[PDB]
RNA sequence: CAACGUUGAGUUUGGAACCCUGAACAGACUGCCGGUGAUAAGCCGGAGGAAGGUGAGGAUGACGUCAAGUCAUCAUGCCCCUUAUGCCCUGGGCGACACACGUGCUACAAUGGCCGGGACAAAGGGUCGCGAUCCCGCGAGGGUGAGCUAACCCCAAAAACCCGUCCUCAGUUCGGAUUGCAGGCUGCAACUCGCCUGCAUGAAGCCGGAAUCGCUAGUAAUCGCCGGUCAGCAAUACGGCGGUGAAUU
């Protein structure tokens, strides 16, 4: 919800189309288990680029204010603020339900 | 009572035998919603019964569910302070509901073997005299006649 | 017992060179850790890992009966029933 | 008869009276039964054939209970003083593993 | 050929009578085959035939989709009753007097937000 | 049967008037069109809390309801072609153009 | 997908009748008959009807009560900190314990468990995704990889239920807590802190005091499935769907 922790993760995600956009491929061919019994151990144990640098660290925050909880994928805001905009009229096919 | 009227909830009858009180029992005797098998529990005593007696399944169910039906039981209402044991005398409609309950919870309330022989074996022993089930009716007139002057004759 | 093992146990980057530059000639016991994520690798023989916490960092011997361990079980995260030191009592 | 160590069992048939005898479950009960070749059928009729090769199957009751005490390591904690192990809350329930 | 829909719950099944010798086939299968394992609800989809005498006489195909075993049996059970209306209008009186012109209307419909199953409240702690 | 188009929206009296303009000026240029015929509506039903702290009644619902219909032609002529790829009337539809 | 030609699989031509699907329209309004009732209202029954007496059930909950909750959503007054209660990073913590209380789940079985065979659902999800077929592994799962951007593909082969068999009420062929050993999967990474699989172990517990809770119909009870959150903490939380189906007033 803070200008200082959006921007926090906000540098967790400009690392993710740096790192994770084509050297993410170079470590995928042998992290998994391999079909073969000669799965090299160099590669895995070299990990050690990715420290700041994580998919799972990205968390999607709220557009309007920020804040962590409650975050639905298709409109991407929290349901404080999700709420407001649909009890006005701030997107499409947001109307009353019953059922 | 004056604002809304309801008579009474009655679903489909005896499966081949015809009768809407004895589907009663089978409506009682239902565990968790299972209609199918406690089909198995009734028509199962029906069919082990006719060696124990003689008459029709029908006769030796109504001939032995009249030694647990009551006549009178006792309810609880208060007035001026203390709580009164009043008896109101039971009628044919409820009586009839009481009866299979006691010979449900008598059922149950005996861990021999399965379902079929424990609702067989308290139907016979209400006609003779044993059991849990046929004890509850001589139990419910120690309560009641006891406490016959808080309620008076009609 | 069986944790997350796959084929790769992660052993840090940080941990091995260390110990690998002291496995030259067989020389220095005492290494302060951060990492307790890692794995123990059977060239740890005979090397008293400090590994941390959150408290401080707590002198563990390391032998031959221990391999598929991770360092972390050894330190106590909170205070329980086992081996610390008997704390000066103050008023109750 | 002794099929091996102190535990006898009887009177019953030979898909449970195998779970008696620790180091056998439902499953490795199934499993003698293939090499062992026989039916689920009870043990007061077999032969006396049947019981040698059902007690070359297995066999290491008394030191099966000794495999389970094992070493003792660095860790085993939380044993030694009888706690649950593992995230559960040891205030108010886990009887389990306590007196 | 007489057409009749007949409904229960979410169980459509439209039946077709024709003049025949009288098998009941449901679903490709026979009426013991589909409904196997001798259940007693299997009855009642041959009563509004047996008050006017007809299972004899007349032949049945039916195709049956949605619900249970025991909500399709009910929709089978209105699907003829409303298909015995059309072959002779005369025939509506000893028929209605039973009630299987008329649907049922009882259906288990949605779980209330709030609370567990539907109507059940949850319970706070006592005094 | 060749040409097929979907129309997806939000509102109902805004795509049954746009569909039905595409079957009175598709049947005057050539070919035969099969009539607006609708498949069955997506709708979704998701909850969120009201109050930014502890009442978890009073809990609302969103509906976002996405009526999808389909219209197609048969033969696909030149004057049909000049017709439906200028007829750019959508105020919120969608339309997809597949082969 | 009825009738008609069938590679039996609507499968193909073909047919729109029916089911379903999606927009519209019709319909209950005590309106009609009778009785009760003050020749009113309304109630109690009946007729006709798929449906009646606000049809079932949602949404919608006034003037206001508790200066009840939230300035950790956001916004804002005031006040305070401002080489700092500001900022970055590593590890730890929040899922620590002698106990207590609340809300739930799984059982004490045999109207149940187990083995084999086997009949039907609704509603929703999915492109840094859903992932069949086949191969391999006891299994989780992995390799290869089609199709679906979707009522054309996939996520599921829904469970009770049912037939036969076994057991046959001994803490048990009830129950799974706990524990050991060996693995899989997601991610820098999971000892503290994970889910799941395999093998073994297998207790408490025989329905439970005072007290106390929900529900009148398709509700109670019970049996499965889906979604949101999300890399991962998949039937135990929440939301959503259907199957079976009462009791009493």
């Amino acid at each position: 919800a803070r200008k200082s922790l959006i921007q926090r993760e906000k540098k967790r995600r400009n690392l993710e189309q740096k790192y994770h956009l084509i050297r993410r491929s170079s470590k995928q061919e042998i992290r998994k288990v391999t079909s073969l019994s000669d799965k090299w151990e160099i590669h895995g144990k070299l990990q050690s680029p990715p420290r700041n640098s994580a998919p799972a660290r990205l968390h999607r925050r709220c557009f309007l204010t920020g804040r962590p909880r409650a975050n639905i994928r298709d409109f991407g805001l929290s349901g404080h603020i999700l709420r407001e905009m649909v009890h006005t009229c701030l997107l499409p096919g947001a109307t009353r339900s019953s059922w | 009572s004056r604002r809304g009227t309801v008579e009474e909830k009655t679903a489909k009858s005896d499966p081949i035998y015809r009768n809407r009180l004895v589907n009663m029992l089978v409506n009682r005797i239902l565990k968790h919603g299972k209609k199918s098998l406690a089909y198995q529990i009734l028509y199962r005593a029906v069919k082990k019964i006719q060696q124990k007696t003689e008459t029709n399944p029908l006769s030796v169910l109504r001939q032995a569910i009249r030694g647990v039906t009551p006549d009178i039981a006792v309810k609880a209402r208060r007035v001026g302070g203390s709580t009164h044991q009043v008896p109101i005398e039971i009628g044919s409609t409820q009586g009839k509901a009481l009866a299979i309950r006691w010979l449900l919870g008598a059922a149950r309330k005996r861990p021999g073997r399965n379902m079929a022989f424990k609702l067989s074996s308290e139907l016979v022993d209400a006609a003779k005299g044993s059991g849990d089930a046929v004890r509850k009716k001589e139990e419910t007139h120690r309560m009641a006649e006891a406490n016959r002057a808080f309620a008076h004759f009609r | 017992m069986t944790r997350s093992l796959k084929k790769n146990p992660f052993v840090a980057n940080h941990l091995l060179r260390k110990i690998e530059k002291l496995n030259k000639k067989a020389e220095k016991e005492i290494i302060v850790t951060w990492s307790r994520a890692s794995t123990i690798i059977p060239t740890m023989i005979g090397h008293t890992i400090a590994i941390h916490n959150g408290r401080e960092h707590l002198p563990i011997y390391i032998t031959d009966r221990m391999v598929g361990h991770k360092l972390g079980e050894f330190a106590p995260t909170l205070n329980f029933r086992g081996h610390a030191k008997n704390d000066n009592k103050s008023r109750r | 008869i002794r099929i091996g160590g102190v535990e006898i069992p009887n009177h019953k048939r030979v898909e449970y009276s195998l779970q008696y005898i620790h180091g056998i479950g439902r499953s490795r009960s199934r499993q003698i039964l293939l090499d062992l070749n026989f039916d689920n059928k009870v043990t007061k009729d077999l032969s006396e054939e049947e019981v040698i090769i059902l007690r070359k199957e297995k066999r290491f009751n008394r030191v099966a209970i000794e495999r389970l005490k094992e070493i003792r390591c660095y860790r085993g904690i939380r044993h030694k003083l009888g706690l649950p192990v593992r995230g559960q809350r040891t205030k108010n329930n886990c009887r389990t593993l306590k007196g | 050929t007489v057409i009749g829909t007949g409904r229960r719950k979410c169980a459509i099944a439209r039946v077709v009578l024709q003049e025949g010798t009288g098998k009941f086939i449901i679903n490709y299968r026979d009426a013991k085959e589909y409904l196997q394992g001798n259940p007693l609800w299997l009855q009642y989809v041959k009563t509004p035939l047996a008050t006017l005498g007809y299972e004899t006489n007349y032949d049945v195909f039916v195709k049956a989709h949605g619900g249970g075993l025991s909500g399709q049996a009910q929709a089978i059970s209105l699907g003829v009753a409303r298909a015995l209306l059309k072959v002779s209008a005369s025939h509506r009186a000893p028929l209605k007097q039973e009630g299987l012109l008329t649907r049922d209307s009882r259906i288990v419909e949605r779980k209330k937000p709030g609370l567990k199953k539907a109507r059940k409240a949850p319970q706070f702690s006592k005094r | 049967q060749k040409i097929r188009i979907k129309l997806r929206s939000y509102w109902v009296p805004l795509i049954e008037d746009s569909c039905k303009q595409i079957m009175d000026a598709a049947r005057t240029t050539n070919a035969k069109t099969m009539g607006p015929v609708p498949l069955p509506t997506k709708k979704r039903i998701f909850c969120v809390l009201k109050s930014p702290h502890v009442h978890k009644d009073a809990r609302f619902h969103f509906e976002i309801r996405t009526h999808q219909r389909l219209i197609d032609i048969l033969y696909p002529t030149a004057q049909t072609i000049d017709s439906l790829m200028q007829l750019d009337l959508p105020a919120g539809v969608d339309v997809e153009v597949k082969l």
